[PDB]
RNA sequence: ACGAAUCUCUUUGCCUUUUGGCUUAGAUCAAGUGUAGUAUCUGUUCUUUGUAACAACUGAAAUGACCUAGGCUC
RNA sequence: GUAUGUCUAAAGUUAUGCUCUUAUUUACUAACAA
């Protein structure tokens, strides 16, 4: 799967998470003054963080899973084994 | 510890960095003009009657041969 | 602070390496069609590294989980390496005869080299030996086998046998041996592993 | 049962702390002690593994606001 | 014994299973003695 396709198909996951629940122009300042909804702002932090969090805690739990000396050569193994 | 090269030292900062003014021995103005163009007892015996490898040339193999014994 | 030092015979060789090593790392770059991570590169110049190794060795680089690209690329790599090593330690050795200026450490580096390719050519050789049969052809090994039958008869040669406890010489010959061998070792005070063992036999 | 959301696991995908040069493999592999320290040994012994209920009170002290040292209130 | 590298070298910046006792090893280290 190339980042093409993963990026669409993590598009489309992300519309269902969205799925789940103006413009003012001063020409000669050239500033874009886009006043939209502050409550939905917030509610992309708060969504975004915890899709982050998750990521995260996600590994978390996949490092705590268990032929090496130290933590990086144990890992190397495994980049080895899984070939 | 002590590692290979990958990104080089970039002259986008010797650029941006001040002169020196030092006299270097080479920078001395050499050759200062330029050139232009116009414009029986032989029987008794027991026996009586290029490749693109260095590893494997001739002279490579004989070379060997004469620098061993 | 643009110091920049020249190539000289001191540090040639390091900086040749660095860029070979850079030039094969862009070709693989250029190879890949992923557009992988420097990290990624890092795999690619030591398994280079570990190629020329091998090569200097003799023992044939077959890495099985490559592509076939990068082997064909690496093993050319190689090739120019090792035609500029070769050909670096022929002229250093005509040099030597000459007994022109040469480091110490540059001669011993050179003697290293050309023992290495020695020893590639000598395996080659037996090699070839292997793959198609000795240089004696069969009927010659037979003739030369007439010959010396027929010297040893006319001889009335009567050969060595395998020597039992019969002999009053046995110690004697044994005394010789063991002097030849002590010849090496009562000049060198200080003494190898190998030495020592010897001696103590 | 279909739709969705939350959670856990499994399969794959992602390698997510996942080898960062070169030379003659860069070169050569020893004959030590006692004194001290440090750590590591092993043995060695023994040791041991106030609270509740009942009877009673709900609160003190300071100086100042009222009246003529005393008397109640705040 | 050194390269080398840190350190010090004084003036107050205005806020409310264990403990224990020992004896022995081995290792490393030691410009300390032999």
């Amino acid at each position: 799967i190339s980042y093409d396709q993963l990026a669409k198909l993590s598009y489309e996951k992300t519309l269902r998470n969205l799925a789940t629940q103006k413009v003012q122009k001063d020409t000669k300042t050239g500033k874009i003054t886009i006043a939209d909804d502050d409550k939905l702002v917030n509610k992309l932090a708060v969504s975004l963080q915890s899709e982050s969090k998750k990521r995260y805690e996600a590994r978390k739990r996949q490092m705590q899973n268990a032929s090496f000396i130290n933590d990086k050569n144990k890992q190397f193994n495994e980049k080895l084994s899984r070939e | 510890s002590h590692r290979p090269q990958l990104e080089a030292r970039s002259g986008a900062k010797a650029a941006a960095y001040t002169p020196t003014g030092i006299e270097h021995a080479r920078l001395l103005p050499g050759h200062t003009t330029l050139k232009y163009r116009k414009f029986s007892w032989r029987k008794g015996t027991a026996f009586g009657r290029y490749i693109n490898d260095m590893t494997k040339s001739e002279y490579h193999q004989e070379f060997l041969h004469k620098h061993v014994r | 602070n643009e110091i920049v030092k020249t190539t000289t015979k001191q540090r040639l060789d390091a900086y040749y390496d660095l860029e070979l090593r850079n030039s094969v790392m862009d070709d693989i770059l250029e190879m890949m069609p992923e557009s992988i991570r420097q990290k990624k590169a890092r795999t690619i110049l030591q398994h280079l590294s570990e190629a020329w190794r091998c090569w200097k060795a003799n023992i044939p680089w077959d890495v099985p989980g490559m592509p076939a690209p990068i082997k064909k690329i690496i093993e050319r790599y190689i090739k120019s390496k090792a035609d500029a090593w070769v050909s670096a330690a022929h002229y250093n050795r005509e040099r030597i005869k000459r007994g022109a200026h040469v480091e110490k450490t540059m001669v011993k580096k050179n003697l290293g080299r050309l023992t290495r390719l020695w020893i590639k050519n000598e395996q080659e050789r037996q090699r070839q030996i292997q793959k198609n049969g000795p240089e004696i052809t069969p009927e010659e090994a037979t003739t030369i086998f007439s010959v010396m039958v027929e010297w040893l008869e006319s001889r009335s040669f009567s050969p060595i046998p395998f020597p039992p406890l019969t002999y009053k010489n046995d110690t004697k010959i044994l005394v010789l041996a063991l002097e030849d061998l002590k010849d090496v070792y009562a000049s060198k005070v200080r003494l190898n592993a190998s030495e020592r063992e010897e001696l103590a036999l």
